[PDB]
This record gives structure tokens, sequence and C-alpha cells, in this order.
């Protein structure tokens, strides 16, 4: 009646068994690496991650909110919270191995511009993953943490004796 | 003393206000306010109690117009009642609100009222009808299963979570996530409450498989207060996901992480060691998200200060739990430094990682003369496929105890010929951001004041005057901790100490930057296992005297 | 041991009159000498409380006193129930002098005073009675929340909450009786039944019989008490689920075949009506067609130590209303066919 | 426009209100420039809360696994304007989704111009194509004689956009790419990035022959991690950086607390005796004071007989004990580790104590008895 088979039930059975596997608590991410390391070791020695990540983007419709609206998320907005951390946690880990195209599809919807009620978790992830490509620097205040954070950081840090150090370069 | 009713009799009418609109709290929005604003509520009540303390009831009438129908109101209301002392404080009220020998009607019928509230505070069967009967019939008091109905009653929930947790997309019951979040807003009144450590401890792990949060942040902040002022005691496997799915919980440990360095505890990197290890930031730093979120609060901090010694200090105890905790539970498929440290070759990491214990004493000096080498490689050559630049491989060289601090105490050791490679590295750590022209200048400067140092220790015990002239502009610090080394290093210190300390101790901020120096100091070589006794016993007693002085 | 004996029965006494209204004589005094009793006891229950022979003789004591005033005709006292009650005796008894409407002013003063004087004693040695009665309050609050924002009326009852617990406390209150072999478990059974609500008090037993061992002498005086009294029985296997049956029968097979006997029983009492397809009851309260087929579905969903059994026990009941292998004849057929 | 007066007309151009009382349209909707056939009747009133909607054979095919999105937009939708534009979104999403099936390609440009390009290469460099051409995945050797793949994989206008270029090599390959550019202009970029990583494969390369190398089985060129084996039951994982491989790794030692200690003591002793201008063998060699085995077990190299979910061994008390009925997977499980994750799955089904169900890896069928 109200049973949903798995959002990647239709895909490639190995990142089926990923995505299984992330959805296993925080030591999700390791799993992620046991899993690549006995994927290597099968018949199939290439993960196509290129394969993998438009699937994460491939848009498909929920009706949430009101009664009825219609709205279409990607992979990444629907699949559970937990295989989302515990994705890019792994992309850090395997970043030069990718193609760009591909993973900025991704942060895209990463950064999360104009939703309401975000993935801080995500969007931080995307700033730590943008930093480490060499196209996000922004010019901005795109720093992973929350301005609230940032504010109450300076704001302790004054009451202490400034260094000697320049860090800073005017 | 001045106004004793203006504020609270403001706060009374906004209150009452309040607990009119919420009233036995039957509903998600009414509750998730109570929740919220119920912290402010205690403390008024707080402030209210010593009021109503003071004074007798029946002969005045300050707030005794309402008074009755607030404690009704906050009574009933059974999230009030849940939160840490608001219970026993309305009680204390309530002692304060009686009168022994009563003249109106009045005070009789309030008396007789407050007994009724109490009943149905403490003792009423709002439950189940037929268990009430059952058990009245057994013999038994509400007391005397209560306790065994909640315990079984918890598990019950805690197993239904958990079914959930390991169903996840079978054609089953799938229990009604508006019961998973409703549970979630009843958790957070009774954090504190023992009888509950299974059920909380099963939400933080037992999140399943939407893509939406399903639970309230208030919950999580609810939470995150308990485990830092040690009033939960979770298990840690707990805690890593808590993190790792709320972050203004993960922002605000790494504040409350900073309040000690900065605030309560300067320079007692004993208790801040005993911090880091007490809530388990190493433990969730093993996870690569949370080290990230971590370590660039840290970087903010370096550059909010100009190198404050203090967060330097926090870095290294911090380290230290990390490496230690990361070792530990990392046999088998463990994330590499690329992924910890990414922004600089894991060759340097590797090589700090090395820990001067396990080494000899006289080898330290050809590990620092390496890693001078290999941050000039990388700092000199700023070309692709490297560090980004200095700041980068710097904000590494912080987070190493045992190399950044070995440097000055080998120069002292070696001031007779001092290596350009350990004047280079020293000037890089108390001066990043120089260029050649200013570090290569700061370098001579030092080798010719170590000519000056290196003929008074070789000389008598002789004036502090003469020091003061080679100490007499941006390189202060590194000549005064340099300088500090020398005191508490040569036989010649122990007698002209505080003759250099008050001309050095211009203002209370070096004052703290040497409390902090010497602490840094003394868990450096507890820690090495490294001593000449005098220098600690010294160090000890000028620190014990300064904090005085401040 | 046998200085502790007048101790208890005079904080007995006290305690039994705690609930009740002649409060006038009471004063400080009273009040000031009934804690300091009821602090020994708790200091008792601390100190040789465990592993002693003084803990055995004090609940020969308890089961004495229980049964003796037995709960019939005088007052139903609850009273101090069992030994860790004695770990919060003291409570009991506040408790109790609270819901006294008629306790004088004076007194409630005096005790509200003593209980919560306040703040002052926030440093504390022993875990004291402010903290015992706030940390109840809370309880108090959790469960009420609990059961409005979270509590399921779960269908496997042998994974229920209250159920679970009224089952363990009736479970408790046999292992005590059976120690004491003071009257026979059957009796106090049998005044259950007589004055309780009998619908939810099955369901306990029915939980009680699946509940795993704890320190199943109560499981194996609950099968005896069951099949002693059969009237009783017809109505356990009446009013409850067959879920709940099929595990009885799994687990204590001494129930299995007077239960199909029940069944045989009933069966029997059917008729075909050619109008409607159906088995009909001429009486209302005779178990329709649908409630049977539920059952011995059940019975044989099952494991194989049962379903040869009541197979075997069908087949049988066949063959004796003439082995026909078409319905409208023997209601035994009809099963028959429905079960594949 | 505001009003589904002139607003239908431009947001639906071909759909034809046949009767007067425009209850009955009829004809075309657009949607990735392809025009579909819909009959949509309305009652005498303007409510799709009841309506008829009739498709052609075409469209219900494309709005397979959709049918209760279009059945429940029917009843919440206020308007046919909001309606049609739910509707023309939805056929756009499930277009794009079932993007193998729908090319038509422009042929003149496409099919001659990649022959011609391909003739332009040299004809041992392809390897592959897919029918619907959609695919190519090319082959360029090293000095060395080494082959490298490369997949390509190609739209509707190749010269135009793009062709995305999916490739082994562990660093981001990027290309510049113009719409003067050309297979050869990218395959150019391709031979640039292989004659400059050289000195990364020449070492992994290296490795490979001289040592046991342990967990990555015949490896693909993506790996910078190598678990080498090392007397025995104690293995080193080395992790390198590939612009200067040469250089030290993040190095460490897995096994037996008394047998790791000696070496990671010399490790941190001898590590200023690193240099880069020998190799990592000739640098390890000398740092750790030893000679390696070169395949000490060459074919019982390692079975993991841990978990293959946690991946431990020792998981409070439980050991690897639960294995497939399979020649290919043999893959060991513990009875927690394989109940906790059958009982998610929408394949398995639970007997008395019994749970049949399919194998994490292999997918067959594998039986679990609490
Ligand atoms: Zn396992
Ligand atoms: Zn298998």
């Amino acid at each position: 009646e109200g049973v949903e088979p798995a959002p990647w039930a239709q895909l490639e059975a190995p990142a089926r068994l990923l995505l299984q596997a992330l959805q296993a608590g925080p030591e999700g991410a390791r799993r992620g690496l046991g899993v690549l390391r006995a994927l290597g070791s099968r018949g199939w020695e290439p993960f196509d991650w290129g394969r993998l990540l438009e699937a994460l983007c491939r848009e498909e419709p929920v009706v949430q909110g009101p009664d009825g609206r219609l709205e279409l998320k990607p992979l990444l907005l629907r699949l559970p919270r937990i295989c989302q951390r515990n994705l890019m946690s792994l992309l850090m880990a395997v970043r030069p191995s990718l193609p760009e195209s591909g993973l900025l599809s991704v942060l895209q919807i990463a950064q999360q511009d104009l939703a309401p009620d975000p993935d801080a978790w995500l969007r931080a992830l995307g700033e730590l993953l943008r930093r480490d490509l060499g196209v996000g620097t922004s010019m901005e205040g795109a720093s992973p943490l929350s301005e609230r954070c940032q504010r109450q950081l300076q704001s302790l840090c004054r009451g202490l004796g400034l260094g000697g150090r320049r860090l800073k370069s005017p | 003393m001045a106004q004793d009713s203006v504020d609270l009799s403001c706060d009374y009418q906004f209150w009452m206000q309040k607990l009119s609109v919420w009233d036995q709290a039957s509903t998600l929005e009414t509750q998730q306010d109570t929740c919220l604003h119920v912290a402010q509520f205690q403390e008024f009540l707080r402030k209210m109690y010593e009021a109503l303390k003071e004074m007798d009831s029946n002969t005045v009438i300050e707030r005794f117009p309402t008074i009755g129908q607030l404690l009704a109101k906050a009574c009933w209301n059974p999230f009030i009642l849940a939160y840490d002392e608001s219970q026993k404080i309305l009680i204390w009220c309530l002692c304060c609100l009686i009168n022994k020998e009563p003249q109106n009607s009045g005070q009789s019928k309030l008396n007789s009222w407050i007994q009724g509230v109490l009943s149905h505070i403490l003792s009423a069967l709002r439950f189940d009808k037929e268990v009430a009967l059952f058990t009245q019939g057994l013999g038994y008091a509400p007391i005397d299963y209560y306790p065994g109905l909640l315990k079984n009653m918890v598990l019950s929930l805690a197993s239904e979570l958990r079914e959930n947790h390991l169903n996840g997309f079978n054609t089953q019951r799938r229990m009604a996530p508006e019961r998973v979040a409703s549970l979630s807003r009843v958790c957070v009144p009774l954090i504190t409450l023992t009888d509950v450590d299974p059920l909380v401890e099963a939400l933080l792990i037992c999140h399943g498989r939407e893509p939406q949060e399903i639970l309230q942040p208030e919950f999580f902040e609810a939470v995150n207060e308990a485990i830092l002022l040690k009033k939960i005691s979770l298990p840690m496997s707990a805690v890593v996901c808590l993190w790792l799915r709320h972050l203004p919980s993960l922002e605000k440990a790494m504040l409350h992480l900073f309040e000690k360095l900065i605030s309560s505890e300067r320079n007692c990197l004993r208790r801040i060691e005993c911090f880091i290890k007490d809530s388990s930031l190493p433990q969730a730093a093993c996870h690569p998200a949370i080290f990230r979120v971590v370590d660039e609060m840290f970087r903010c901090a370096l550059l909010e200060t100009d190198g404050a010694l203090e967060i330097i200090a926090t870095i290294q105890v911090f380290t230290q739990c990390f490496v230690e905790a990361l070792e530990k539970a990392s046999k088998q498929l463990r994330f590499a430094l690329k992924t910890y440290f990414p922004y600089t070759s894991p060759s340097l990491a590797m090589v700090l990682l090395q820990d001067p214990q396990d080494i000899p004493r006289g080898h330290w000096l050809q590990t620092l003369k390496h890693i001078s080498e290999l941050l000039r490689e990388a700092v000199e050559d700023q070309t692709h496929g490297s560090c980004g630049g200095p700041f980068e491989s710097w904000f590494l060289f912080i987070h190493f105890g045992g190399w950044a601090e070995m440097v000055a105490e080998q120069l002292l050791m070696s001031a007779a010929e001092p290596p350009t490679a350990l004047l280079w590295l020293l000037a890089f750590y108390y001066g990043p951001r120089d260029g050649r022209q200013q570090r290569a200048q700061t370098m001579v400067q030092v080798k010719a004041v170590l000519g000056h140092l290196l003929a008074m220790s070789r000389s008598s015990s002789l004036s502090a005057q003469d020091l003061q002239t080679v100490a007499g502009a941006p390189a202060q610090q590194l000549i005064r901790h340099l300088l500090l080394n020398f005191l508490l290093w040569a036989p010649g210190g122990h007698t002209i100490a505080w003759d250099v300390i008050t001309l050095m101790a211009h203002t209370a901020e070096i004052t703290h930057e040497i409390i902090g120096f010497l602490d840094q100091t003394l868990y450096r070589w507890n820690r090495l296992g490294i001593e000449s006794p005098r220098s600690e016993k010294l160090a000890r007693e000028l620190l014990k005297e300064l904090r005085t002085q401040v | 041991m046998e200085s502790l004996l007048q101790h208890l029965d005079r904080f007995s006494e006290l305690l039994a009159v705690s609930s009740t209204t002649y409060v006038s004589t009471w004063d400080p005094a009273t009040v000031r000498r009934a804690l300091q009793w009821a602090r020994y006891l708790r200091h008792i229950h601390r100190r040789f409380g465990r592993h002693g022979p003084i803990r055995t003789a004090l609940e020969r004591r308890l089961h004495n006193q229980w049964r003796q005033e037995g709960g019939f005709g005088r007052g139903p006292v609850p009273g101090l129930a069992n030994f860790q009650a004695l770990g919060h005796c003291d409570v009991l008894l506040s408790l109790r002098l609270l819901e006294n409407r008629a306790l004088g002013d004076a007194a409630r003063y005096h005790l509200v005073q003593q209980l919560f004087p306040g703040p002052g004693v926030r440093d504390a040695d022993e875990e004291t009675l402010q903290e015992s009665l706030a940390r109840l309050a809370r309880r108090r609050s959790a469960v009420h929340m609990l059961r409005f924002n979270g509590y399921r009326e779960n269908p496997n009852l042998q994974e229920d909450s209250l159920m679970k617990t009224q089952a363990e406390l009736l479970l408790e209150r046999l292992q005590e009786v059976g120690k004491a072999e003071a009257e026979r478990p059957a009796r106090f059974l049998s005044s259950l039944w007589e004055r309780l609500p009998q619908n939810n008090f099955l369901k306990v037993i029915a939980v009680a019989l699946l509940q795993p061992p704890l320190s199943g002498e109560g499981s194996q005086v609950l099968v005896h008490w069951l099949l002693g009294n059969s009237e009783v029985f017809a109505a356990f296997c009446r009013a409850l689920p067959a879920g709940l049956l099929t595990l009885v029968t799994s687990r204590h097979p001494a129930l299995s075949p007077v239960y199909l006997g029940l069944l045989t029983d009933w069966g029997q009492r059917l008729h075909y009506d050619l109008q409607k397809g159906i088995w009909v009851g001429t009486e209302s309260q005779d178990v329709p067609w649908e409630e049977l087929h539920n059952r011995f579905q059940s019975l044989c969903q099952a494991p194989p130590p049962l379903k040869d059994k009541v197979l075997t026990a069908l087949e049988t009941c066949k063959a004796q209303d003439g082995d026909f292998e078409v319905p409208g004849l023997s209601i035994w057929t009809d099963l028959l066919l429905a079960l594949r | 426009m505001a009003v589904t007066e002139a607003s239908l007309l431009r947001q639906c151009p071909l759909l034809l209100p046949q009767n007067r009382s425009k209850t009955v349209y009829e004809g075309f909707i657009s949607a990735q420039g392809r025009d579909f056939h819909l009959r949509i009747v309305l009652p005498e009133d303007l409510q799709l809360k009841n309506a008829r909607l009739l498709c052609s054979w075409q469209l219900r095919t494309i709005l397979s696994g959709y049918h209760r999105i279009v059945q429940q937009r029917m009843q919440h939708s206020p308007d046919l304007m909001s309606f049609m534009m739910e509707l023309k979104m939805l056929l756009e999403v499930a277009l794009k989704n079932r993007q193998e099936l729908y090319a038509l390609p422009p042929p003149p440009q496409f099919y001659s111009s990649l022959i011609e390009e391909i003739g332009t290469l040299g004809w041992d460099k392809l390897v592959y194509a897919d029918t619907c051409f959609s695919t190519i995945k090319l082959k360029a050797e090293d000095a060395s004689g080494r082959e490298h793949l490369i997949t390509l994989k190609l739209k509707a206008k190749y010269p135009a956009e793009s062709p995305d270029y999916f490739v082994d090599f562990p660093v981001p390959f990027c290309a510049s790419w113009t719409p003067q550019s050309s297979l050869i202009s990218i395959y150019s970029q391709f031979l640039a990035a292989i004659e400059s990583l050289k000195a990364f494969w020449d070492v992994m390369d290296e490795i490979d022959e001289k040592t046991w190398v342990l967990e990555p089985e015949k490896p693909p060129r993506s790996a910078t991690a190598r678990r080498i084996a090392l007397g025995n039951n104690v293995s080193i994982n080395i992790e390198v950086d590939p612009r200067h491989p040469t250089m030290l790794p993040e190095c460490f030692f897995l096994g037996a607390d008394h047998v790791v200690k000696p070496l990671g003591i010399k490790l941190s002793r001898n590590i200023h005796l690193w240099d880069p201008e020998n190799s990592v063998l000739q640098n390890l060699k000398d740092v750790l004071e030893i000679d390696f085995p070169a395949r000490a077990i060459l074919e019982k190299s390692d079975f993991t007989m841990d978990c293959g979910i946690c991946y431990a061994y020792q998981l409070d008390g439980t050991i690897p004990d639960q294995v497939c009925d399979n020649s290919q997977c043999g893959q060991p499980f513990h009875q927690i580790c394989l109940y906790e994750w059958l009982r998610g799955l929408l394949t398995s089904r639970q007997s008395f104590n019994i749970i049949f169900g399919e194998c994490p890896y292999c997918s067959k069928p594998i039986t679990l008895k609490m």
C-alpha cells in the first residue's frame, strides 16, 4: 500500500549495494571504502563513477508540503540523508579519479541555491569540495560554516591577546 | 535594591499570557513553543521563588491576583513538570502560598486547592484505565511499578524504532513518521531523566530512509547542551551520528571548547586535554566530514587573532587526542591525510605524525632540519601540484606539538654555529608572510643575539640590563620567548628570573602569553619525558606567583 | 531480626491509618516519628537487605500479614507491597498523608516544610526524599506524555508494553505465594476471576505464558489452574485472537488437545443453509464460520508438533461424520477444503 | 498572459477547443520538439476533480510509471493551464530519463563527419562503438607500450557541444573544447596527459612486479593505494601523491601489535634518509632496513574471511560464519550483519526462524537460520 522500492532499485547493481551500504550509520563512509576495494577486487575492476554521477541528479517527481504540490528532486535530495553525508565524505576520499563535468552538476544541487529549509551539511560539503577542485573561492562569504558560527567566534577571539604573526596580507 | 516588582511584573504578564495559550499543550505547535521558552520560565521561577520565599501569603497581594491560575496552567502542563528543577520550584512556590492558621475562608480554600494540585502532580492515574483497575486489585501503588512501567514502555519504543531502521523499504509497518517526531518532542524536556537514555540513544541511531530531516533541531540543541554539561552520558556511537546530522550542534560543541581556552581555564592544558578526551571530539573527528567542519573553525579563530599562543596550545592538545583516537579504530580501511589535511603533500603530515617520545633526544635536530628543508621546498618553489602557498603549510605545522616547539630549545643547545635551517624554520613559526628580505634579516638579528647570550652563558651570573640591551618593532615575541627558553634552560637562570620578568611584563597580555608558554613547556616536557627538574620547578613557581599578579 | 518485627508492624499500622480520615490528633511529633521509623526501614533495606535470613523472615511476615488481612470483607488495604517497597516506604506514607483531605493544616505545614525546606540542602549525602518526589513527578509526566504521543496498542500482545507489565506483576505475586505456601495459588486466581475485569485479565495470562523465565513455575501454575477450571478456559479460547492461542499451544502442549476439543464441540453446533453459501449458528453466541476458519488456519500455520495433531484430529472427525468429499454435509469437509 | 484565454494559446499552441462551451480540447502538446495526441473532456463545468483525459499509445508508453502522478494532478490542480504546465514538464522529464530510445540526430552533419574524423585519426585507434553510436571508447599507447582507454559519450550535436570524456587515470583530465576542436583535439590532450604522468605509472608498475600487492587484484590505473604484504600476517598500505610520486607517502602497517612496533620506531628514526631521486622501493628498503617477499603466497593472496558488511573479524564474540552458496562469491557474513541487511530488502521473506533473500555481493539465494 505505502511500499516504496528503494530509489536506487533500478541502478547498476554495485552502486545499488554502495548506496544500501552508506545507509548504515556513520561508519557508512568506510563501508564505502571497503565496498570500493571489494569491487576493484571483482571482475568490474573500473567503477564508472560517470554512470553513477548523472543518476544522482536525474530528476523524478514528488507531491510534498500541501496535499498537492508537484516538485522535482534530483537523486541527491531524495535518497536517505545519511548516504548524502557519507557520499561527499567518500568523494573527498576519491576527488582526483572523477570527471569535473559530473561533479559540478552535483555541487550546484549541493550549494542548494534558493530553497527553504536547506541541507546545511551538504552545502558545507559543497564548499569543502569546490575549495578542493580550485573553482569556488567564489570571492564571497562562501566558507563552509554558518554566519552565526563565524560571528560568535569573532566575538570570542577579540577577548584574547592577538599575535605578532602577519596572516592577512593587505 | 530599587524595583523588586517592575521587570518581574512585565515578564509575569508575558508568561501568564504564554501559559494560558499552551494550557496542557495537547497539540504540536503549543508544545514546540513550550519546549523552547521553558528555560526562561525556569529562570523566571527561580527569581520569583526568591520573591515569594522572602515574604508570606494571605497578608500580601503583589502578584496574588492570578498566581494561582499561573501555577495551575504551569503544572497541568506536563512539558513544564518534565524540565529539570521547575517542578521542584513550583512545589517550593506552593509551600510559600500556604497559610498555617486560616482567618478568611479563602486562605483555607487555596490551601485545599494546593494539596489538590499536589495530588494531581504526584499521584493521579492519568493513563490506560484497565491497568489502573488491575494493579489496584493486585494492591500496588503507582509508585512501585511506574518505574518498571516506564522502562518496559521505553524499550518497547526503542525496539519499534530499531526495526523501522532494519526494514528499510519493506512492505511492513513503517512506524508513522509523525509519531517518530512526536516522541523526540517528548525526549527534550526529560533528556536528563535517567530512565530514557535507551530511547534517546535509539532515535539518534534509527535515522532510516527520508530525504528530509524528520526531527526538530530544538531536540538536537537540548541533547548537545546536556552532552557538554555532563547531564547525560550517552554511548560515543550516538554522538558521532548526532553531529553527523545537525550542524549547529557540531558548531556549538566547538565554541564550547573555545570558551574553556578563553574565559574560565586560561593556560591549564591538563584541563584542556581532559575536556577534549571527555567529549568525543577526537572520536568524532575520525570521520572526515567532522574533521573538516571543526578544522575550519580553528582556521577562522587563527585569523581573528593574529596567531594567538592560546589557540596554538588547544590545537596541539586536540591534534594529539585526534591522532591517538584515529590510530585506535583504524587497523583495516582508514581514510587518507589528503582527506583530513587536503591542502599539502601528505609527506609533511606523515613526517610530523612521527612522535618525539619514540626517537632519541639527539636525532630531533636531524628531524627539525629535515622539516625546514621540506617547508622551504613547498613554500619557496610555490608551483603547481603542491601546497597553494605558505599559510597552508603553516596551518599544518601548528597542529603538531613535538616539532614546532623544539626549535627554540635546540637553538640554545647549538647557539655555537646556529644552523640556517632552524633560523628559517623559527622566523617562519613566529612570522609567515615576511618576504626573504624580512626573514633573512630576522635570522641574522637572532644570530647576533645568540652571540651576546652565548657570551653571557659562558660568563658568570650577570645582570638583566645587559640582556634588555640585546632585547631592544616586528620581532619582539620571537626574541622574548627565545630568551625565556634561555632563562629556564641555562643554570645562570633561577637568580635574575624576576628581574627579567618585571622588564618584559609591560602589560597583562604578555604576562598571560608567558603563562601559556610555561604551561606549554611543562605539558610538552611531561609528555616527551625529558626534564631538567631545575627548569620545571622554577617555571612552575614563577607561573604560580605571576597568575596572582595577572 | 526480632528487634525489626515490633518496628515494622507498628509502621504498617501507621501506614494503613495514613489512608484514613481520623486526622485531628496528628501533630509534628507523630509526623517526625513516622519519617524517622521510615528512615530506619530505608536504612535496614541498605544495610542487611541483601542475602540474609532477615530478608526471607520479613517476607514470611509480609505474606502472613497480607494473607491474614486477605483483602476480603473488612477492608481491601493495599499496604507496603513487598521487599523493594521497604526502599521507598517513607514516600508511600507521605503521599497517603497528602491524599487525606482532613490532614490538619499545622501538620501539613510542618510536613511540607520538612519534605521541601527548599534548596538550602542542594548538598545532601543520601539520595534524599525531595529528589525522590521530584524524579517521581518527572516519571509520571514522562509516562503520561509517552502514552498520548508515542504509545501503540501492539497487535502481537506478547510484545505489548502495558500487558507485558501487568503480566510480570501477577507473576511476582504468584512466586511470593508459591514460596509462602499459606493458601494454594488456585484460591488467589479464583478471587481474581471473581473480583476484576475479566476481558482485560485474560490477555494478561496469555502474555504470562510466553514471558521467558526471570529467577516458569508461574506458567506451570496457570496451565494447572485453567485445566482445573474448564468454564473460564472456554471464555479464554473465545475472547482472544488466534496467533496468541497458537503460541500458547506450541509452548505449553498440555493445552492443545482440550482447545481442539472446544472447536470440535463448536463446529458440531453448525448447519449449512443452501440459499446463502455458509454455515451459521442457531444461537447468537455461537462462533461464526469466519472466526473458526481463522483459528484453525492459525493452528495449521504453526510448528509440525501441533500441525499433524490438529490435521489428524480433523480427518478423524470427518470420517466420523461420513467421509463425504463435497460440502453441504460435513462441517469438517468444509474446513479441510478451505485450508488448501 | 494572466487569463487562460491567451496564456493557454501561448503555452499550448496546438490544443483546440472543439465545443463552443470550451469543454472538449483535442490535438497536440509539445515536449522536446515532438507533438503528442491528447483528448481532454471536461464536465459541463471547469472541474478537473472529475474529467476524462485519453492518450495515444505513444503517450501512455512514455508516461509508464507516473500514472498515479497524473491521476493525482487531475484531482489536486486548480486550472487546466497549470495542469498542462505540470504535464509538459513531466513529459520533458520522462524523455530525458529514457534518453536511450529517442534520438533523431541530424545525419548529414553527424554520421558523415564522425566517419571523416575517425578516418583523420587512422583505424587502429577506436576500440568500441554502441549501435546507437552514443558511446565510443578509444585506445592510445605510451612510449613504454602501455594501452590506455577513454570513454566518450556523444550528444545529438557532437561538434556543437563538448563530448563527455570519461577516463581511468587518477588526476582530473581537463579538455580545451571549442566547436572548432574535434576528436583529434581531445585525443592530443589525452596523449599530453599520458606523457605527463609517466613517473607515477613507472612507480606503480615497479611495485606490482617486485612485490605482493594484496588488496587490489589486477589493479586499475586510478589506483594510488597498494596494500603490500611483507613477512607473514602483517601488511603495510601506502597511498602516493601523484604529481611527486617519488616523494614520501602516508604509510602505515596492519597486524600484530608486537610485530608492528619496531618497524614504526625504525621509520621514525630513518625517515630523514628518504630522498626523492631514487625509487619508493630503493628508499623503503634502506629506511625499513629490509627486503620484501615477491608473492610469498600468490594463489591464496587473501580471502577476506571478514563480515563483508562491516569488513571486521570479531563483532561482539560472533565470527564470519554465514556464507554464500555460490562458487563466485563465497563471501562470509555475520548472522547479525546479514539479518540486519536482509530485514530491509523487498525480495527476502521470513519463514519460522528462517529468512531467504539475496546475497549482497552476487544477488543469489542465501538462507539465514537464526
Ligand atoms: Zn559484521
Ligand atoms: Zn554471494
